[PDB]
Order: C-alpha cells, then sequence, then structure tokens
RNA sequence: CUACCACAUCCAAGGAAGGCAGCAGGCGCGCAAAUUACCCAAUCCUAAUUCAGGGAGGUAGUGACAAUAAAUAACGAUACAG
RNA sequence: AUACAGUGAAACUGCGAAUGGCUCAUUAAAUCAGUUAUCGUUUAUUUGAUAGUUACAUGGUAUAACUGUGGUAAUUCUAGAGCUAAUACAUGCAAUCUCGACCCUUUGGAAGAGAUGUAUUUAUUAG
C-alpha cells in the first residue's frame, strides 16, 4: 500500500475481542490514542459486546456523544477510542465504574470498581528524561507526559495518577519480591511476585515470578508491570487474582 | 473466496452392491422397517462403520490407556443413552456386536409403529410425515429421527391432532356439514 | 387464551429505558400483531403504548409460542429520541421520507455536478439567445 | 427557534430548556406508575424506581427504608424515619439520585396527607435549598424535579395549604422575590395553582397580604402568579378567573391598599387581556365595570382614571366589547380629580 | 373521600387494633409480610396440645370420599379487605367435599365448637354423559364419572372439581351453579390432583 | 424478574 | 498539465474535444445459460460530521454443480373363483 | 430583533479523496516467513504536556457568488463594464523572578543590587 491502512477485517481483529465471525466483513479499527491496536479495546466493543447496553454500532455514537462514558474522567465521543490497559470507564448514568485489567484468559475484563478507586490510576514509566527549559518529566503506557517527577521515579517503576490533576500520587520501585502483573505473553494475565531480574546487557531483559501457589514462571520485562507490594496491590484485582 | 464451511456426506455406497445376499438383506430390512429406499440404509451402514471402527482402534490399544478409557467411555455412554447398547452390555466388545437392525428400531418410526399408535409400520411413517406425533412438547415429522429412552418414554400424539384432542380435520368437518345439509 | 412473559430484564438508564425477551404462548391462534403486545406491554410495565418496541419475533416451528425482544422506554420523548426512524414509522410516531430510488438520486447529484453556480444567467442567457 | 431545521438532533442551550419548561404538572398525559398501586403510592413508585435509577445514594437509601415501606400501616408506624431519611439524602442534592428521591418525596405526601402537615414546614425548606443549590450547577431536569415536586405536594395538600394560603408563600417568598427570573417564574406557577383553588373569601386575606409586601422582584413575580393563576388555555382563560379578579379590583380600590396595587392590576389586566380573546374577556370585562360603578367615589376615583386608561390603551379598542359604556363611565367619574390622568 | 383517604382510613384503624392488641407492633408488620419472604415463619408445634384435642367424625351421606377443600378468608394488607365473597359470608369458613356417587356437598366450619353443617349439594350422573363422543364437546353441566378431587378459589368466589372424566369445571361457591366447563383436551388425561 | 399477564 | 507517438469523434472546415475486466450488462461459433434489480436498516470507513455518503458491504432474483430431510396415500367391509 | 440573530440555494474557505475493490504476466533469498536495529530516519491525525517578553481591533494592497453588456457552429468555451465578506489574502500591540542589608518584626515585611522569548545556520562552553 502507499499510505496507512484504515480497514479492519474481522478476522484479522485482535483474537481477544471475541467478534463474532458471521456477523460482518469488518471490525472496528481502534484509533489512534493512548495504546496501541492490538493492546487495545475500542468502546464500542465494550458499549455493545461486552456490557450489551447497546444493540448496535449506531446506539453507541448516540451514547458516545450524549457524553454519559467518561474515559479516564474525560468525556470522548469516538466510537473507537483505543481504550486499553489499567483504564477507567465511568457511566455516570448507570453509577458504574471500570478498570480494564486482562483475565487469566487474557481477555480484558469488566471489572466493577469503587469511585474512590475509579478516582486514581497506577501507570508504569516507560521513559525518565529532561524536556526543554531543564524541566524533567516521564513518559507511561497511555502517552502521558508529566513534568517535575520525583527524582528517585526511574523507568520500570509505577507511579500512582489522580485523574482530576494528572499528578502522581505516589510511586513504587521495580524490585524483587513486588507484586506484578502480567500485560503480555503466553502468561498474559497472571499475576505474582518478583523473584528475580535476569540481565542481557544488548539484549532483552527477563524476569522471574512466583504465584501464590510458588509455581514460578520467566517473561521480558515488557510484560511486566508493577502493580504493587505482595499481598497488597493498589488496585481492586479480578476475580482469580491472577490465578493460573 | 470464504474459508469453506464444512459438510459431510452421511452414505457411503457398498462395496459390492449387486451381490445376492445382498439384495436379499436390504429388501429384508426395508420391509421390516418401510425403508424408502436404500440409502438409509446405507447411511445407517456407514454410521456403525464408523463407530463400530472406532471400537476396534480402540480395542488395539492396551487397557487402561488415557485414550481408551475417555474415548471407549464416551462412546458407551453415548450408545446407551441412544438406546442401542443395553445397560448391561457397557463394554466395546458389544459396542462391536453391534448391527444395522439395532439403529433400525431405534428409528422413531419403529416406536410409533411399535408402542401401538400405528397399526404398521406403513401406517406409522404415515402419521409421522402428516404431523399427528409429538416428542414431549416437540412436533416431529421425520421417520429418520433417533429416539433416547427419555424420548422413547414421552411418544404422543400431538396436541393439535384430530387424533390428539383437536377438532376434526377438513374432511370430517366436510362431510358433517354435507349431512347436516 | 394468550399469555405474555418477559425475561432477561436488563435496566438500561444509559439508554433510559428496559430491554427484554418476550415469550408470548398463544395456544389455538395463529399469532400476535406488535401493536396487541405493545399493548399488553403498556399495561404490565405501567407505561404509554408509544414507549414501547418490540421487534424480532419469531414463531416456533409447530406454532403455539414466539419469541422476541421487548424495550421499554422511561417516557415517550426519550424514545422518540433514541428509537429507530424505520419503527417510529412502523408504529406511526414518525412519518415516512418519500424520496427516489438511489439511481434517480445520483443522477441528479451528478446532474448538479456538472453545474456551477446558481444557472439563472445561463437561464437568462439561452432564454434571450432563443 | 421558531422554524426548526431538518435535522432530527439539535444543541439546546440550560436557558433554553428553561425557558421551555413549564410547571404544570397536570398538562403531562403520560401515564403515571403511582396510579396503579395495590398498597401505597410510595411502594409503586418506590419499587418502579430500584429497576430504572442505579445511582450509588438512592441504592443506600432504598437499602435503609426498604423494610419500613413494605405496606402502608408500615409506612405511617414509621413516617418519621422515612422523612428523616428523604431529607438526608436529598441534602447530598447528588443529581443522579434525585429524580427517584424527589418523586418518592411526592408520593410520600400523597399517602399520608394530613399527616404530612407537620413535615410541610421541613420539606419546603429542602427544596428551596435544593433549588437554590440547583443554581450553580446548571441542570434543567433538577429543576423540573424540584418544582414538580412542589406541586404534587401543592396537589395533594391542596384543601389544606388553601386555608392558609398566606403562610404557604411566606415560606416561598425567596423563590419569588429570587434576582432570577426563571424560580419566580416556576414559583408563580406552583402557587398559582394553589391560588386558583382558593375560595373567594380566603382569596382576599391572601390578596391583602401580598399587597402591603409590595408597599425586590416581587411585584414581577406577583405579577406573574396572577396572570398564570387567570390563564388557563389559549385565547382562553379559566372559570375562577372572573372571581380572582373581582377580588383584586376591590383590594386596589380600597384606600389602605397601595398605590402600587393597582399597578399590578393594571399590568395584570394587559397581560391577561393579550391573552385571551374576545369572548373570555366578556365576563371579566362584565364585572369589572360594576365593580367601578359600585365603588364610584372621589378618595378612589384616580385609582379607577389609572385603571380605566389601562383598559382603552390595552389592545387599543378591540378587546374592549362595548365603548358606548366605557363613555358612561368616563362620564360619571368627571360627575364626581388628576388633570394629567 | 378519595381511596387513598379510604386506605389511609383502614390503615390507620388497623394500626389502632394491633396498638390496641399489644417492638411488638414493628414484629408484627414485619408477620404480615412474612409470607412474601419464602420462609417458615410459624413456630407453633411444641405450642400444641394434642392430648386435648377435641376429637370427632362427622360422618357424610356418600360412599368413598374421595377429597376435601377448605376456604378460608383472609384479610388482604394492601387493600384491607377479607377474601370473604360477600358481606354475608364475612368470616364463614366452609368445606366442599366430594365422593365417587358424582356429589359436590359444601359444609359451614366457622364455629370450631360446633361442627361442619351442610349448606347446598349438586349430583351428577348418566343424565350429563357427552353425546358427541369428540372430546372437545366434553363440555356437559354436571358430573358423569367419579369425583376425585377439589379445589377452592382464595377469592371464595368459585370452587372447581375434577376426575376421571377427562374435563374441569368451576361452580359458583354460593350456589354450587356450573358456570363454565373445560375439557382436559386427551383420551386419558384425567384429573388426579389440584392445587 | 419478569412479569405476566393473560388475556382473552 | 507540457510536448511526442498512434487511435478516433464533431464542424459553418476557422476550430473544438476525446480514453477502466471495480459494480452490473455484453462480444469472442453459425451451436447458445444468474439481474444493466432493491438498501445504506445492520458491520465497518470518510467529513465543517448523530443527521451526509460508501456497486465497501447488505437484501432479493435465477439453478438437478454439490449437500440435508420427505410426500405422490393410510384404514376396513363385501362379492366371485381354485 | 434598526447591526444581525429561524431556516437557507449559490459561492469563497476547511477537511477528504494514497481507503475500499479487482487480476495473477513477471520475478527462485527478488519479494517473502521468522528474527534484529534505527544512538541512522519522516510521520496528517489521536492522546498528555508545552509559549506573560489603531488595539473599544488596520488595508484592499479583493474578489467569488451576485447585476448587466456581448462573441462564437460550439463545450465542465468565453471577453468587457459594476458590486460585496472571512479562521481567505496581507499588516500589526506602568510585568515577573532572585541575592536580599534594616536583622526593623524574629512566618514577616523590606533599602539597594540584579535577571528575564521561541525557530534556522555556524562556532564555542558545560554536560
Amino acid at each position: 500500500a502507499r499510505g496507512p491502512k484504515k480497514h479492519l477485517k474481522r478476522l484479522a481483529a485482535p483474537h481477544h475481542w471475541l467478534l463474532d465471525k458471521l456477523s460482518g466483513c469488518y471490525a472496528p479499527r481502534p484509533s489512534a490514542g493512548p495504546h496501541k491496536l492490538r493492546e487495545s479495546l475500542p468502546l464500542i466493543v465494550f458499549l455493545r459486546n461486552r456490557l450489551k447496553y447497546a444493540l448496535n454500532g449506531r446506539e453507541v455514537k448516540a451514547i458516545l456523544m450524549q457524553r454519559h462514558v467518561k474515559v479516564d474522567g474525560k468525556v470522548r465521543t469516538d466510537t473507537t477510542y483505543p481504550a486499553g490497559f489499567m483504564d477507567v470507564i465511568t457511566l455516570d448514568a448507570t453509577n458504574e465504574n471500570f478498570r480494564l485489567v486482562y483475565d487469566v484468559k487474557g481477555r480484558f475484563a469488566v471489572h466493577r470498581i469503587t469511585d474512590e478507586e475509579a478516582s486514581y490510576k497506577l501507570g508504569k514509566v516507560k521513559k525518565v528524561q529532561l524536556g526543554k527549559k531543564g524541566v524533567p518529566y516521564v513518559v507511561t503506557h497511555d502517552g502521558r507526559t508529566i513534568r517535575y517527577p520525583d527524582p528517585n521515579i526511574k523507568v520500570n517503576d509505577t507511579v500512582k495518577i489522580d485523574l482530576a490533576s494528572g499528578k502522581i500520587t505516589d510511586f513504587i520501585k521495580f524490585d524483587a519480591g513486588k507484586l506484578v502483573y502480567v500485560t503480555g505473553g503466553r502468561n498474559l494475565g497472571r499475576i505474582g511476585t518478583i523473584v528475580h531480574k535476569e540481565r542481557h546487557d544488548g539484549g532483552f531483559d527477563l524476569v522471574h515470578i512466583k504465584d501464590s501457589l510458588d509455581n514460578t514462571f520467566v517473561t521480558r520485562l515488557n510484560n511486566v508491570f508493577v502493580i504493587g507490594e505482595q499481598g497488597k496491590p493498589y488496585i481492586s484485582l479480578p476475580k482469580g487474582k491472577g490465578i493460573k | 473466496p470464504r474459508a469453506p464451511r464444512t459438510y459431510s456426506k452421511t452414505y457411503s455406497t457398498p462395496k459390492r452392491p449387486y451381490e445376492s445376499s445382498r439384495l436379499d438383506a436390504e429388501l429384508k430390512l426395508a420391509g421390516e422397517f418401510g425403508l424408502k429406499n436404500k440409502k438409509e440404509i446405507y447411511r445407517i451402514s456407514f454410521q456403525l462403520s464408523k463407530i463400530r471402527r472406532a471400537a476396534r482402534d480402540l480395542l488395539t490399544r492396551d487397557e487402561k490407556d488415557p485414550k481408551r478409557l475417555f474415548e471407549g467411555n464416551a462412546l458407551i455412554r453415548r450408545l446407551v443413552r441412544v438406546g442401542v447398547l443395553s445397560e448391561d452390555k457397557k463394554k466395546l466388545d458389544y459396542v462391536l456386536a453391534l448391527k444395522v437392525e439395532d439403529f433400525l428400531e431405534r428409528r422413531l418410526q419403529t416406536q410409533v409403529y411399535k408402542l401401538g399408535l400405528a397399526k404398521s409400520v406403513h401406517h406409522a411413517r404415515v402419521l409421522i410425515t402428516q404431523r399427528h406425533i409429538a416428542v414431549g412438547k416437540q412436533i416431529v415429522n421425520i421417520p429418520s429421527f433417533m429416539v433416547r429412552l427419555d424420548s422413547e418414554k414421552h411418544i404422543d400424539f400431538a396436541p393439535t391432532s384430530p387424533f390428539g384432542g383437536a377438532r376434526p380435520g377438513r374432511v370430517a368437518r366436510r362431510n358433517a356439514a354435507r349431512k347436516a345439509e | 387464551a394468550v399469555t405474555i412473559r418477559t425475561r432477561k430484564v436488563i435496566s438500561n438508564p444509559l439508554l433510559a429505558r428496559k430491554q427484554f425477551v418476550v415469550d408470548v404462548l398463544h395456544p389455538n391462534r395463529a399469532n400476535v400483531s406488535k401493536d396487541e403486545l405493545r399493548e399488553k406491554l403498556a399495561e404490565v410495565y405501567k407505561a404509554e403504548k408509544d414507549a414501547v418496541s418490540v421487534f424480532g419475533f419469531r414463531t416456533q416451528f409447530g406454532g403455539g409460542k414466539s419469541v422476541g425482544f421487548g424495550l421499554v422506554y422511561n417516557s415517550v420523548a426519550e424514545a422518540k429520541k433514541f428509537e429507530p426512524t424505520y419503527r417510529l414509522v412502523r408504529y406511526g410516531l414518525a412519518e415516512k421520507v418519500e424520496k427516489a430510488s438511489r439511481q434517480q438520486r445520483k443522477q441528479k447529484k451528478n446532474r448538479d455536478k456538472k453545474i456551477f453556480g446558481t444557472g439563472k444567467r445561463l437561464a437568462k442567457k439561452v432564454a434571450r439567445r432563443n | 427557534q421558531t422554524t426548526k431545521s431538518s435535522k432530527r438532533y439539535r444543541y439546546s442551550s440550560f436557558k433554553a430548556r428553561i425557558d421551555d419548561l413549564k410547571i404544570e404538572p397536570a398538562r403531562n398525559l403520560e401515564k403515571r406508575v403511582h396510579d396503579y398501586v395495590e398498597s401505597s403510592h410510595f411502594l409503586a413508585s418506590f419499587d418502579q424506581w430500584k429497576e430504572i435509577n442505579l445511582s450509588a445514594k438512592f441504592t443506600e437509601f432504598a437499602a435503609e427504608i426498604e423494610h419500613d415501606v413494605q405496606t402502608l400501616p408500615q409506612i405511617l408506624y414509621h413516617d418519621k424515619k422515612i422523612f428523616n431519611s428523604l431529607v438526608s439524602f436529598i441534602n447530598f442534592h447528588d443529581e443522579f439520585s434525585l429524580q427517584p428521591l424527589l418523586d418518592l418525596l411526592a408520593q410520600f405526601c400523597h399517602d399520608l396527607g394530613p399527616d404530612f402537615l407537620k413535615f410541610y414546614e421541613e420539606a419546603i425548606k429542602t427544596l428551596i435549598n435544593l433549588l437554590d443549590a440547583a443554581i450553580e450547577f446548571e441542570s434543567s431536569n433538577v429543576f423540573e424535579w424540584g418544582f414538580n415536586c412542589l406541586a404534587y405536594i401543592f396537589k395533594y395538600l391542596s384543601k389544606f395549604l388553601v386555608k392558609k394560603l398566606v403562610l404557604t408563600c411566606d415560606l416561598l417568598i425567596p423563590l419569588l422575590s429570587h434576582s432570577k427570573e426563571y424560580l419566580s417564574r416556576f414559583s408563580a406557577e406552583a402557587l398559582s395553582f394553589l391560588v386558583r383553588k382558593c375560595p373567594v373569601s380566603n382569596l382576599r386575606e391572601f390578596v391583602r397580604s401580598v399587597f402591603e409586601k409590595l408597599e425586590t422582584n416581587l411585584y414581577e413575580g406577583l405579577l406573574i402568579l396572577f396572570t398564570e393563576s387567570m390563564t388557563s388555555t389559549q385565547e382562553t382563560l379559566h372559570s375562577k378567573a372572573k372571581a380572582i379578579m373581582s377580588v383584586l379590583l376591590h383590594e386596589a380600590l380600597t384606600k389602605s391598599s397601595p398605590e402600587r396595587s393597582v399597578s399590578l392590576l393594571s399590568d395584570i389586566w394587559m397581560n391577561i387581556s393579550k391573552y385571551a380573546s374576545i369572548e373570555s374577556l366578556l365576563p371579566v370585562y362584565e364585572v369589572m365595570y360594576q365593580d367601578f360603578n359600585d365603588s364610584l367615589d372621589a378618595t378612589n376615583i384616580d385609582r379607577i382614571l389609572k385603571v380605566l386608561t389601562t383598559i382603552v390603551f390595552s389592545e387599543s379598542g378591540r378587546k374592549i366589547p362595548d365603548w358606548n359604556k366605557i363613555t358612561i363611565l368616563i362620564e360619571r367619574i368627571m360627575s364626581q380629580l388628576s388633570q394629567d390622568k | 373521600e378519595n381511596p387513598a383517604d379510604k386506605r389511609r382510613r383502614l390503615a390507620k384503624q388497623y394500626l389502632e387494633n394491633l396498638k390496641s392488641e399489644a417492638d411488638i407492633i414493628a414484629s408484627r408488620l414485619k408477620e404480615d409480610v412474612a409470607e412474601q419472604q419464602g420462609r417458615v415463619f410459624r413456630y407453633f408445634g411444641d405450642k400444641l396440645l394434642i392430648s386435648e384435642a377435641k376429637q370427632s367424625f362427622t360422618r357424610v351421606g356418600e360412599n368413598n370420599l374421595t377429597c376435601i377443600s377448605c376456604f378460608q378468608p383472609v384479610l388482604n394488607k394492601y387493600t384491607f379487605e377479607e377474601s370473604s365473597n360477600g358481606d354475608k359470608n364475612k368470616g364463614r369458613l366452609f368445606a366442599y367435599t366430594v365422593s365417587k356417587d358424582l356429589q359436590l356437598t359444601k359444609y359451614d366450619i366457622t364455629d370450631f365448637s360446633k361442627r361442619p353443617k351442610k349448606l347446598k349439594y349438586a349430583k351428577g350422573g348418566a343424565k350429563y354423559i357427552p353425546t358427541s363422543k369428540h372430546e372437545y364437546e366434553n363440555t356437559t353441566e354436571g358430573h358423569y364419572d367419579e369425583i376425585l378431587t377439589v379445589a377452592a378459589s382464595p377469592d371464595g368466589k368459585y370452587v372447581v372439581t375434577g376426575g376421571r372424566d377427562r374435563k374441569l369445571i368451576v361452580w359458583s361457591t354460593e350456589s354450587l351453579s356450573p358456570v363454565k366447563v373445560i375439557p382436559t383436551k386427551d383420551r386419558r388425561g384425567e384429573v388426579l390432583s389440584l392445587a | 424478574k419478569g412479569k405476566n399477564l393473560s388475556f382473552k
């Protein structure tokens, strides 16, 4: 092709969406946004194929521009807005708050949360760098650039972000014994405590994780997300607690 | 070109159709069970062949094998559920001993003849094709329906049928009227 | 008699309605029209007839029962707001829009496409030239 | 927006909704859940609102009071806690739970009307705070819920509030005198119903009382009150309309009443005259003239003249049925002044 | 004097009676709705006195009595009206019996010290045999074969009877007059129990 | 839970 | 869009203008085969965007290429013969 | 609605038209399948951050649509006159923060000293 694509075939869509094959010929193409296409779930799939509030995409469109849906504390009107991991979706009319966390199988799960919990997020630190005028800033998965970070924050740490102000309430350093969520690979959705970080200079680092059942596995660092300390997650976890 | 939707043939032509005893046998089977043509006989024979071939393959496996136990138990369960295999012959060697006739009486046509709802096999098929017979809630017009034990216990005339308690047929009401006039 | 039953009732305040599955048993009867259902549902849920939508009804093989989908809006105004136009026309809440077949519409669109401006001047010019 | 666009969907500002909004629950012909009752109005609506509304504050409210609303005797026996729980949740002013709660307030009054009188003062104060609270967060629906709740209470307590109608508005003076035009407009309509149900006698004890209050925005609010109480439908006027005006004229012509009252009556007359047809205004016209004829005196001569100038000016002479008799009144006025008038 | 006021009046009188009878009032109101919660809420077995029970065996006319049904009026909390069909039947307890003699009989059991007293009856016979012989024409007013079971409507307005004749007639409680006949629509659907 | 109605 | 190479259409002969097997419908024998149909209601995509559009797609039409199931009768009586 | 204010043809602006669809002639690490890097790059749009350095608002240095005059056999062909607008075209405008005596009051005020865009190219310094 001579440019970016604009159509997504249903069979080519991410498998974790559980889109019905005979329903049609095309699936929602997630628009550009905080999350990547294969690791994002567009709002239409949530409001129709998951919650079943909407019976068709046009209903979803009406719903969105009625401004009942708030993604991350902000109203979004795009049908294919790419909501992803750790995202908060608020429906005031239903008095419902959802956090996007993959289940053990690896699909995004409909996890209801409290308003006090909906008020914040966790953001794993991808980048820490000095911007123009010598102002330090941090970049997380969802593309949030937060200026004036605490100096102790480094890459692979997890900063607790308040939605109303978009500021770091606290942070977690990446270290052995910390509670961790897998966001990729065959172990996507599993939860466990860190044991050891294998470091390979010039290559992908590998992290060993032990579950509550003492079973151990190894995963690339890119699919690692610190969510708290052992036994003290900073978010409510889905049913099963990322076991198996 | 969409990925093809799976379909299968339900019968296979016999190895030597014209052999005399085979003709006599299909004659006997059809007349006993009132089959329309040999195609039903071939379908039943194909199904038996697949089932008993699976049974033979499983028997070839050594005992206590996870595969032998699992699929053998599944096959025995299905066969007893359909009523072909008796409860006291729940062993693969008896599955190997099945015959087409057994599936044949497990055809709904046979039971609707058999329970006394119809005097004869052909009258039974006439009743089935004419929507006079109900399994539980459901009216069935397929003579080839394979009846389960729970199912055979529930065979009856349908509520809508003139024989099941409804009003008389068009012919009966017409004759009654012409008698009245 | 005819018995109407509602199941899988989900309140959808987001669309401001209640969605559910309709099961109707109608022994010794062909079937039930949508208006008749909408009536019964209106008295059952204590809402206006216009706030009730019913669709997708399939009678089971052999008859005596049918299954479909039902929506009950909390108000008539919100119903007119959300409910599909074609179904509004079905219930008479909206008037059918009269339009040409797509062939004539597309032809007319192309015909306008060849014309630049209002074209009144071309009209008066060809008038004086004739 | 007199001409409507072809768009199925159209933006409407908060002010636009407020202007179109009118507090008159009777005109709403939509089927009401509380119509069909087995135990009580409250339970009928209370059961429905559990199904529809999923707001948090409504959720704890339902759990707190679900046990005590199963039967009407239970409601009466537990009336105090029902009101205490109800007022508490309204004070949070959570818009997502307001609509179920406010409707239940009206139905609560419906179940035990005479008994709600002891709750009447507190309930109105709660609504006043809410409607004032409704200002900072703009929401037409909250205003719609608030004023209908007030109107429903008036409808259920239509008899009791009428005997002490002065007390009822004394609670509502801040709203009628509030800076916002629409709160006074909406508040006036709710009272207009009660005024429209007031006996001629009890009306006079009212029509006097508001007049000394006139002696900021009270003048405008009262003008809206009486014109709304008088107007019933397009190009028509209420049946009691003549009785209300006949009372108003007597106090206005009475010397004890302030001159501002007569100016109000002139303003009221013009509003009803422009709104009403010729035919509907004839009985209203009729009981004007004899009152002037009966009460014509030197002391009240100026006041009679002022209203008469309003009558001749109002819609020119189109609305006036008979000009000749106005001449007769003019002749009598002179035979009995202010030269400018 | 609107119906809401009437409910308010009936509710107010009801509470006064409970206050006259008597915490306690709160408990009784909960008990009035205990039936809606489908759990056992009537624990009175230990309080029963079987040894002092006044036993009596009142006989009846017909041979092989097959079933009995009793009607007890119950006050409805929602409307504060007794389930009695009419004012005359206020607080009157009725029992209905049938036998294999094709006769339905009603008895009055209001007085516990006294014993059931016959009021009215209806008897069937060969007069009611259907001529058509087609089932759907089984709409004859009376029985023609053994009666097996009876049920009395909770409204006290009807009593329904069935048996080996493949039919269901509902009778008026007051006069035992048949108002409707419901054929079973099965050659071998004979009524065995009614609830 | 739903509701039930019967007519005619 | 410029010039060049070919093709070919108009004219008052001075000039002017012309280029899809994508969707349908055709030719390729003189021997032979699905409709130049209806809709953007659905799934998706573009826009000053709910509302506009999309021969993307959808619906319907035809037919022993294949494949699944079954009608074209069922129940009695009587007479006459070997 | 005495600036206009509802709706709104046409026209100027803005965005898009590199998506979708269709055929298999070609090419044997050429694409391709897996795999790695961009500290060697461009990137509409989305999302989160990010710019204190005549003005009670400047010009036509401007025209379309629109009015009217005409030519041609003739076009999504045309020339002459006359208008009129912008998120189109050009032009463009008495503050803050530090060191802080007095250690006056001991949060605090405070003399004075100072300091204060961004973009491109080259050079240099720190890192």
